[PDB]
């Protein structure tokens, strides 16, 4: 959604980038995304990583991944509420009193504070089901700094753990005891609703009935340590076998009133635009295949069913050169389309296509995980006693 | 039918596949282009011989038409060549500006960067005109040394008049002539006559051989009123040279015009910016 | 002393020994700096949201006043911006040129060096106007395929006018808006009434992204005459961008503005050359 | 004197360069100057040239050399007047009546007309000795074409009487006998007052006193042909040994009140202005000769007399750096200056100096020629008997 604050200056971004370098003992906050970035899931992985460890699952929230950064300025003294987007850019939210409770008193929070605390989040929007009221919201799934203490090098269980008592408890108490001291708070906070591996069954059956958005499952290993910048071989992102798909320039090989061949070609180099110049010197492609070669080689035939031929019949427009976007239904091996893209010139560079042919095999249907529910639990029960 | 026909709607995602132009040339400005043509064709009509006492002077004033006191005022709002033959531009900058201007120049002509690029020069002269029975002779007497420093029949070819609306000052460009008496001493025999004019000039001068331009911050007392006028001269050898090798190296005549006209600007603009 | 002292008057004839000024900076020409300033100011006052539909256009007619049939004539001789609210330029260059012009652009667009630099498109449409009870909606209908291609309320913000006396043609530069239609359901709607204005545009177009310019060789037959007209549109992405980041990298806005004007020119000049 | 007419545009001109080309039968007037140029008189030129031929002597007029072109126009038919100056540029004067006279009627002329004749003049300002009033004037010394006929290859002699009978006769008399059917008469024209060589005595005596403007003596050869473009071995320009001269920067070499050493140098390469940047930081030249070097090499020494001292003594300006002009005075070999050229930056490029060094030894005095008088006058008769 629209970002709750703004970035401040470029220097005043550099300054914090520095504070952050040291707080996790690596200066990478210079540039790279501090927070952890997942790798794509594989069947190959099942035996490799989901078999040999103790793992987590929640849905992949489709918000604006934005870390939380909270520190108390040794420039002019006062607590700061800060936000780190996908490109490392820093946002400045208003009033928040992030504390502790080291003693006891049910006031305590009100002068106590939080310093050196880095917690990785997803800023969704949120519908009330009983009322229908939408609201801006921030959800937390891992934390790698609490009160100056670098919680990177430590297992998830203990990374999540601290974050509960440490940051959230005193947010929550503070908001629960004294509702008035804080309308300065622009938006709500909640924990990411964690569940273990052996519950995918319990998971997916919720997947489609959640108030915010969720474009797959995400997988986290308990026993494992977190990470500074970029990718990590044990943090996993699930998406539909259908999700990944590509733009195919549809061209027509043909010799008249019932369906013909629809070959799908992929643009290489930089000859597509150059084509259009003499494309308007056409009757139909028969000869034009001559130059066009320079930018087009095909691999697949599409698939237009008999209640699907009639549908494109009545409404139409010129075709020997439009663009189509289609997931390969793993039930048939071919690929049904679910929209064209007018709003896109060609199809996609051979190379920049190849990389996706990869994933559609790597997936791995929902059931193609569900089947393994009892087999991480059996294999968990084993680690429970073997050690 | 249609199906067979090629998808021509290849226009909505067509912006997706910082040159001077759709040619990579730089078209010379409409003014520049013309001043160039003027400066050229003119020198041309001046015989090759005299062509070396050539003066392409540039002056600050207020292009005034014959039909009235006021500054002129056609209906236009970017600088352009003012075609009217009753129009006349009388240089006379504001004394107060004039003060502020020279310091901007003396300053700018002394910063740590610009070392031996700027050379500044005082002359306080006493210009005399003279008759016979019609020829008129300018004669520059010094005031500290009291000695003849320039003996000339300043004669005029054409002027250009540049009405600069967006600015508080217009510009004359006079490419006139600086004709001597040959080397025999009339300046000694010129007593069979007393002068019919006498000015006094506290002129101070900034030359800059790196463009080809001299800046004449010039106070003239007349003998009522004194006038504070501002001018720019172009290093005539440099000129005559880019002219000589026209046909061959065009580029050189060109960049030498524009850099002439680019100096006008800095001043014409600075001058306007120092009102208030 | 003085007979010893180094002759320091090595300056009064020092001028005889090419920085593009006594500054080394290239001051923005008079007209250019406007179009910038102007264009700029204008963008501002169009609300932020609407900002995506910036058509910055440039056409060629003869500027023609309230008080004459004849083409306008100030007393100026080089392109300047013509402030007269009464002035009206109706785009319409001559056929005999129009013919010759397209060829040049096209030949010039398939030169050995300008291979992947120009993208030529023919289109033949129907622009139709449509009214309520007042709002004016254009709608594209193709002729070969009959298919709504662009559906807008073309609004109009400010215009400039560029008297080009040295050229056979003047230039209206128009910064105006394409507001797409209110209704969720209207391209159908107005295909209700036989359009209360209809035109036929056989338009040939010429992108170049290297400068962000696209060029239109439009033969429109309105329904007794048929006008041929010439336009230079500027890629709104880039234009919006160089505005979007003025403060920061300032000279992006400048360099893209002049390229726009340089392009304005090459055409306007050529369009004047071809004559006879 | 400011040009008689004016050139038109370059185009309108062009046509005429061509129009001359065949009247000379050579493209030469495309860009090369069709008037013959005179090469500096040498000593070696007496026994080779001035002994084995015939000569003519009038003074070098310091007027504006321009040859005369007169053509009727099959553009639309009229005799135009034309002025062909030092570079190939073409001027156009008002009314002139140039004809012939094929029959008798003193009248005959008023209808007749000159077509495609090329004569050579020089344009002076003229001081009328009795009255003092000035007129502009044109004094012509050779012709190389008459009414379409090419009078180049003709012997000087004829070329001149051919310019006498055919071009002057008409003009002059047409103005004696019709002093009103011509007010259109921009200036005046006369023929150059010629004289054979052996009258250097009778020549030289004039030069100083003549009513025009004049530096030197000119030798033109009787039985020698003319020229279109470029110079010629046989046409001879004499100059005062004096006239030759160059601008010597003088840098002073001295280890305090009476005359010290004044050495004179020649700038080479580009190191003068280079030096000028490091010349204002001065105490005195003593240490500068290290950087002054790459531009200045003294091959000279002036001479200052005791009177010639008492004139540079009261007036001054800083010297060590100035510019001077002076000729090697022959009755000494020593070179006293007569003028300082402040009016210029420096000296001259050494090459450009050595070329002038060249001419000064080759300068052959007036007294070096007023000795040859009776000797060409002795051989030149001998020819008349030996041929």
């Amino acid at each position: 959604p629209e970002i709750p604050g703004l970035i401040q200056p470029g220097n005043v971004t550099q300054d914090l980038k520095m504070m952050v370098c040291k707080l996790l003992n690596s200066p990478k906050p210079t540039k790279t995304f501090p927070g952890s970035q997942p790798v794509s899931f594989q069947h190959s992985d099942v035996e490799e990583k989901l078999l040999a460890h103790d793992y987590y699952v929640c849905e992949k929230t489709d918000g604006l991944r934005v870390l939380m950064f909270i520190v108390i300025n040794p420039v002019t003294g006062e607590q700061g509420c800060f936000m780190i987007d996908r490109e490392n850019n820093y946002y400045l939210v208003n009033g928040f009193r992030f504390p502790r409770l080291p003693q006891k008193k049910k006031e305590e929070l009100l002068e106590t504070l939080q310093d050196g605390t880095l917690l990785d989040g997803e800023l969704v929007i949120q519908t009330n089901p009983m009322t229908k009221l939408q609201e801006l919201r921030y959800l937390m799934f891992d934390c790698l700094a609490i009160n100056g203490r670098c919680l990177t090098q430590s297992p998830t269980s203990s990374r999540l753990a601290h974050l509960g008592k440490e940051f959230f408890k005193p947010y929550f108490d503070l908001r629960a005891a004294y509702p008035n001291r804080c309308t300065t708070f622009p938006f709500k906070i909640s924990m990411k609703h964690m569940d273990f591996s052996y519950q995918l069954v319990k998971v997916a059956k919720s997947l489609d009935k959640l108030p915010h958005l969720s474009d797959g499952l995400i997988f986290t290993p308990v026993k494992a340590p977190y990470t500074a910048g970029g990718k990590d071989s044990l943090l996993l992102k699930w998406k539909p076998e259908q999700e990944n798909t590509v733009d195919f320039k549809l061209i027509l090989d043909i010799p008249y009133d019932v369906k013909p061949v629809f070959s799908l070609y992929v643009w290489q180099g930089g000859a597509d635009v150059n084509s259009r110049l003499k494309h308007f010197d056409q009757p139909f492609d028969r000869k034009e295949f001559e130059i066009l070669e320079r930018t087009y080689r095909k691999f697949a035939e599409l698939s237009v069913s008999d209640e699907e031929w009639q549908n494109l019949k009545n409404l139409e427009q010129p075709l020997n050169g439009r663009i189509v976007e289609c997931a390969k239904n793993q039930e048939t091996g071919a690929w049904e389309m679910l929209r064209f893209r007018d709003d896109k010139l060609n199809g996609n560079h051979t190379s920049v296509v190849q990389k996706v042919l990869e994933s559609i095999n790597d997936s791995v249907s929902l059931e193609d995980l569900e089947e393994i529910v009892g087999d991480i639990k059996r294999c968990w029960d084993e680690r429970r006693a073997n050690m | 039918p249609i199906w067979a026909q090629k998808w021509k709607p290849t226009i909505k995602a067509l912006q997706s596949i910082i040159d001077p132009s759709f040619l990579n040339i730089i078209p010379d400005d409409d003014l520049t282009k013309s001043v160039q043509d003027w400066v050229y064709a003119t020198i041309y009509s001046i015989a090759p011989e005299l062509r070396s006492f050539i003066e392409l002077e540039m002056k600050f004033g207020v292009i005034i038409d014959a039909k009235g006191p006021d500054r002129v005022n056609p209906p236009v709002s970017s600088q352009c060549v003012f075609t009217e033959l009753d129009a006349h531009l009388t240089p006379n900058i504001d004394a107060s500006l004039f003060k502020e201007l020279s310091k901007y120049i003396r300053g700018i002509s002394e910063v740590t960067e610009n070392t031996g690029k700027f050379s500044i020069i005082e002359s306080q002269t006493r210009d005399s005109v003279y008759r016979v029975g019609p020829r008129f002779l300018r004669m520059s007497t010094d005031i500290k040394t009291g000695r003849v420093g320039q003996f000339i029949e300043k004669r005029h070819v054409a002027q250009l008049l540049l009405y600069s609306p967006k600015d508080s000052y217009d510009v004359k460009i006079s490419l006139n002539l600086e004709l001597p008496v040959p080397d025999n001493d009339p300046p000694e025999k010129y007593k069979s006559q007393s002068p019919i004019s006498e000015r006094t000039k506290d002129r101070v001068s900034y030359i800059h051989n790196d463009s080809c331009t001299r800046i004449d911050i010039t106070k003239v007392e007349n003998h009522s009123e004194t006038t504070h006028e501002v001018e720019l001269e172009i290093n005539t050898p440099a000129l005559l040279n880019a002219f000589d090798n026209i046909t061959n190296d065009s580029k050189e005549y060109a960049s030498l015009i524009r850099t002439f006209l680019n100096n006008g600007t800095i001043i014409r603009r600075k001058l306007s910016s120092l009102s208030y």
